[PDB]
């Protein structure tokens, strides 16, 4: 989940706007 | 800004930047 890919490993834009509703 | 580590409220602020009226949501515990 998030954390995984934006926390623990560097974040991204591609990854953030996943998390959008 | 997006580019790094976020974690916590740091990664919260980058979500509702990035989101705008979209929303999202947080679920940290996946």
């Amino acid at each position: 989940g998030i954390v995984e890919q934006c926390c623990t490993s560097i974040c991204s834009l591609y990854q953030l706007e996943n998390y959008c509703n | 800004f997006v580019n790094q580590h976020l974690c916590g409220s740091h990664l919260v602020e980058a979500l509702y930047l990035v989101c705008g009226e979209r929303g999202f949501f947080y679920t940290p515990k996946t």
